[PDB]
């Protein structure tokens, strides 16, 4: 309901005036969930990529966080091989930070901030974040790899 | 203070039973207690844990599992502790918690904090004999899905084996000052075998071996969730011989009151405890080799009942002190004492075997098997009608199923008993006797606490009583259908008093004339009581030395109350009773 | 290199684990790398071998049980693992913390003395396991001499509270203090540590603490808490008085203080007495500087409890 009233800003906002490297639709297989795409970040492994996301919205979504998946899987110490985001703004009160305040393109932005700068603090690959922390062109070769492999043509 | 405190988590349990959606967000002042936990009797804990538990294992409310962290983290603090008074605290929150939350990453969760809580258990006894206990006690409360059960019973039955069963070997290795013999064996099982149990060498190396009962209590009640009903691999354990001293009364073995009276004392405790805890659990098989083992059994514990307040009244200071873990230990950290509290106390499917018919071998199941039950079966209604396992029972389910397996069941051997002492009196071995008369005893007691039973008073239980007195005026003549309440208390009373031909005791006597009382309080009728407690007043009463101990004060003193008050002319009858009261 | 650790703990103790724990002597750390990066259930499965294959009535045991302690401390606050894991190292530890003697769980403490007054402990969930080894140290009659175990436990606490403490970690620095038996003084020094860190606070971070040094109060110390709360408030209100001459905030705060004092004194019947009692300007009649805007403002959210209210009412009155 207030669920319909977020959404249907968002749908033509995130079609009209998305974040940049960002884009949005209304899933074209599911039409309740989202269909989300991350343009590869520049300065970045995942450059040469169009990582395709799942957007879940709950029935109680503006007091709820969205639930996000990277579709196109990703190599990052934070993104889990399925491409779970441990990220405070999907986790509710003071586990995470997730208010009506922040939406979709917030939560988008985020993850595209994440995407260049991975967090070092909160992992889900321990092993990658491990990589990322002392042999850096190990990991960006890696996630590069992984690019060019999966999110490429 | 206490009542409060009770009163008030029954109600907060009413209350998330009533709605657990609004406690939910008053659930934080219900968290904030935790800090406050000081002044609670484990009793209250655990209903609090209950609470706290079934809280949070509401799966609409996982967000806020915050609680279940700090639950785990009070259960790690309070585990954490060679102090016993948090450690069984902990144990306690954790087995519920487990139990609340059994309704796959729910299986790892119960058997990760399940091998945790084990840990934490072994090393200190009594903690791990609680464990076992409590976990017992919700597995037989629940009926879980069987995935950690089918995962730890195959390990229990096999560290059970390994810890307690030992090769027949009559002698085992050791430095004792006692003969050590494969002793109490039923005998049909064959001595030369696999299967038998080490006792006393266990409790001369502690100066395992007391949470053996509890532990044995899980194996049975795992192996019986897996097989559902069937002990086949456990038979051996019904009949096979135990590695046990000389139990000969040690009369020659006196002034002797050292270390050694408390080894022997509490060693006979405990195979008390052991053979309690077997006659629990083959009770409700129906085999009858297997019934007529445990027949076997229940005359071995009496036999062992006698020998330990022989051994108790040797010295009466030397407690060996083993209360059970619910309500009793708590109080710390003369043989009627230890035979409720100490003891491990029984369970009421125990009474399946009373069923069959009695035999006499004076005059001619045996009558002290039967002597056995029918006096577990009267401390047991004296507990609960004025107990770990009965408590969690109400009463009147208790007082239900004594309609059925004693009522109809034990006419039979009360006019078996009848037979008995009217030959018995027409003689007029003696130990036959006398078991026969504390039998009948027993029996009568039982009645008395049947039918004292003040649930009767309230009027649900009037048609269990136009059941019970319906089968009772049965006894007299059948037919009379749909009787009025006067006329069945006529008819019971009636067939009862005839047997004031039979009570060779005095005990007996009481016992039987108050059963008339509390069955005819129902109801002119008052001369039937005053010409009844007058006729037990006049008839013999043959005077046996227990025979007529059971003639104590307090006995008559009640049986007199009755009778001088019930009789019309009061004074009268004082005046009779003074006439008869000077050729004395 | 686990597996024959797990096939030597499969059947008995002390006799083959032993032998083989006098094979592998270092590289325990990395081991444990490895471990909590590919499965930590392997790492508690080691750790079961190791405390059961290493006992500490010999005493080769107690000195790879320090070592894989220091190695357990510094990765789990370092080394981010997952979170079931980290609650069952700790949980192992505070299991197996009670099998030592007096000056192993004495220098023990002096590792985390040091670390939480200079290591930037990165997450302090460690300390969880501090008060463990206090308990195991107050109770081992093993006797010190530098001396009883319950003594050295009383030196140890009082250079902690002598000592400095950490912006982030007084929360968790009380809450260890929450579960320990202590005495007056001890609980004093804790208390009189906790309360001077006040002035280095964000005011979000008080009321929480205000709540854990009450629940603390319990035990013997109620008195001095409240009288610091109303000196330190008390010279808050004046200093926000005179820069008038974030007010939404600090009324904020005081409200969710009082109410944590009221369910405090909810719970105790004789904290308002002596509440009172520190308050009443009538000793002989002269007016005390006690009181206080906020002071009054606690009194008067107290006075619909049933029993203080007409006590309160007069007193406020004359």
């Amino acid at each position: 309901m207030q669920r319909a009233s977020r959404l249907k800003r968002e749908l033509h906002m995130l079609a009209t005036e998305p974040p940049p490297g960002i884009t949005c639709w209304q899933d074209k297989d599911q039409m309740d969930d989202l269909r989300a795409q991350i343009l590869g970040g520049a300065n970045t492994p995942y450059e040469k990529g169009v990582f395709k996301l799942e957007v879940i919205i709950p029935e109680r979504y503006p007091f709820e966080p969205p639930q996000i998946r990277f579709l196109t899987p990703i190599y990052h110490p934070n993104i889990d091989s399925a491409g779970r985001i441990c990220l405070d703004v999907l986790k509710l009160p003071p586990k995470g930070a997730w208010r009506p305040s922040l939406n979709i393109a917030t939560v988008l932005t985020s993850i595209q901030l994440l995407m260049s700068e991975p967090n070092p603090d909160d992992p889900l690959m321990a092993d990658i974040s491990s990589e990322f922390k002392y042999n850096k062109p190990a990991f960006l070769k890696n996630a590069r790899q992984w690019t060019e492999k999966h999110a490429r043509q | 203070n206490e009542a409060e405190v009770d009163t008030a988590l029954d109600v907060l349990l009413e209350l998330v039973v009533l709605n657990p959606s609004a406690m939910m967000m008053n659930a934080v002042f219900v968290k904030g207690i935790l800090d406050y936990l000081d002044n609670i009797s484990p009793q209250q804990i655990r209903k609090l844990f209950y609470v706290l538990s079934t809280l949070a294992f509401s799966k609409q409310n996982e967000a806020s599992s915050h609680i279940q962290d700090d639950m785990h983290l009070v259960i790690r603090k309070q585990l954490s502790s060679t102090v016993f008074k948090y450690k069984l605290i902990g144990i306690i929150g954790a087995v519920t918690m487990a139990g609340i939350m059994a309704a796959d990453e729910q299986c790892t969760q119960v058997t990760s904090l399940l091998q945790l809580v084990h840990s934490c258990s072994e090393q200190s006894p009594q903690a791990s004999a609680l464990y076992y206990d409590e976990f017992a006690n919700l597995i037989q409360h629940e009926k879980l899905d069987p995935k950690a059960l089918e995962w730890v019973g195959h390990t229990i039955c096999n560290d059970f084996q390994d810890a307690f069963v030992v090769d027949s070997c009559v002698v085992p290795e050791g430095d004792f000052p006692f003969p050590v013999k494969a002793l109490y064996g039923l005998e049909e099982y064959d001595t030369q075998d696999g299967i038998a149990i080490n006792l006393l060498p266990l409790l001369f190396s502690q100066d395992s071996p007391l949470c053996l009962a509890p532990y044995f209590r899980l194996l049975r009640l795992c192996v019986e969730r897996q097989h559902n009903g069937n002990l086949e691999e456990i038979d051996g354990l019904l009949d096979c011989p135990i590695f046990l001293t000389d139990l000969e009364p040690g009369e020659k073995l006196e002034s002797m009151s050292a270390k050694e009276r408390s080894f022997m004392c509490s060693l006979i405790f405990l195979t008390l405890n052991w053979f309690r805890e077997i006659v629990n659990a083959f009770c409700q098989e129906t085999s009858p080799e297997m019934k007529g083992k445990v027949l076997t059994r229940l005359k071995h514990i009496v036999e062992l009942q006698i020998i330990l307040e022989k051994y108790l009244a040797v010295t009466p200071d030397y407690v060996p002190p083993l209360g059970n873990f619910d309500v009793e230990t708590l109080d710390i950290t003369l043989l009627l004492h230890n035979s409720h509290a100490f003891f491990r106390e029984l369970d009421i499917e125990v009474f399946s075997i009373l069923h069959c018919g009695l035999v006499t071998k004076f005059i001619l199941l045996g009558p002290p098997e039967l002597l056995f039950l029918l006096e577990d079966l009267s401390q047991k209604l004296e507990s609960m009608l004025t107990f770990s396992h009965l408590q969690q029972r109400s009463a009147q389910e208790i007082v239900h199923c004594v309609f059925q397996l004693l009522t109809p069941m034990c006419n039979h051997l009360e006019n078996i008993h009848n037979y008995f002492q009217c030959l018995a009196a027409e003689n007029h071995k003696v130990q036959e006797y006398h078991i026969m008369s504390s039998c009948y005893q027993r029996l009568l007691q039982i009645f008395h606490g049947l039918f004292a039973w003040s649930g009767f008073s309230q009027p649900e239980n009037q048609n269990l009583l136009y059941s019970a007195l319906h089968v009772l005026s049965s006894r007299l003549k059948q037919g009379e259908h749909s009787q009025p309440l006067e006329e069945l208390l006529s008819q019971s009373v009636h067939y009862l008093q005839n047997f004031h031909q039979s009570i060779p005791s005095f005990q007996c006597a009481l016992y039987l004339i108050r059963l008339l009382m509390v069955i005819l309080e129902k109801s002119q009728n008052k001369e039937k009581i005053a010409s009844l407690a007058r006729q037990f007043l006049c008839r013999v009463w043959p005077s046996g030395d227990k025979e007529k101990s059971n003639i104590s004060n307090d006995q008559l003193h009640a049986l007199l109350c009755i009778y001088l008050e019930h009789t019309e002319s009061i004074l009268k009858a004082i005046e009779e009773i003074a006439g008869v009261g000077v050729p004395e | 290199m686990d597996q024959k650790i797990l096939s030597l703990a499969a059947e008995k103790t002390a006799d083959k684990l032993q032998e083989f724990l006098q094979t592998l002597r270092e590289g325990d750390l990395t081991n444990l790398l490895q471990n909590q990066a590919v499965k930590g259930k392997v790492a508690g499965a080691l750790l079961r071998a190791i405390f059961k294959g290493s006992p500490c009535s010999e005493e080769a045991g107690t000195l790879r049980r320090r070592k894989i302690y220091t190695c357990c401390i510094q990765l789990v606050e370092s080394g981010d693992l997952q979170k079931e894991i980290v609650s069952e190292i700790i949980g192992l530890l505070m299991l197996e913390a009670h099998h030592f003697p007096g000056p192993l769980l004495v220098e023990l403490a002096n590792e985390f003395i040091s670390a939480v007054r200079e290591g930037s402990l990165v997450n302090g969930k460690s300390l969880e396991l501090l008060p463990i080894i206090l308990t195991a140290l107050a109770t081992k009659k093993e006797n010190l001499a530098y001396l009883s175990g319950e003594e050295c436990k009383k030196q140890l606490i009082n250079t902690l509270c002598s000592g400095r403490w950490d912006q982030q970690y007084v929360i968790q620095l009380t809450s260890m203090f929450k579960d320990v038996p202590l005495t007056a003084e001890e609980v004093e020094f804790v208390v009189e540590k906790a309360l001077s860190m006040f002035s280095k606070m964000n005011l979000q971070e008080i009321p929480p603490l205000v709540y854990q040094l009450l629940v603390l109060s319990s035990k013997g110390s109620r008195k001095s808490v409240l009288e610091g709360i109303i000196a330190f408030f008390s010279a808050l209100d004046k200093q926000h008085n005179e820069e008038q001459s974030p007010s939404g905030e600090l009324r904020h705060v005081e409200g969710t203080i009082i109410l944590h004092i009221v369910f405090a004194i909810k719970l105790d019947y004789e904290l308002g007495r002596e509440l009172v009692k520190h308050l009443k300007v009538g000793q002989q009649g002269d007016s005390n500087n006690n009181l206080s805007p906020f002071s009054i403002a606690l009194l008067l959210s107290v006075t619909r409890i049933q029993r203080f209210q007409d006590q309160v009412l007069d007193l406020l009155k004359t």
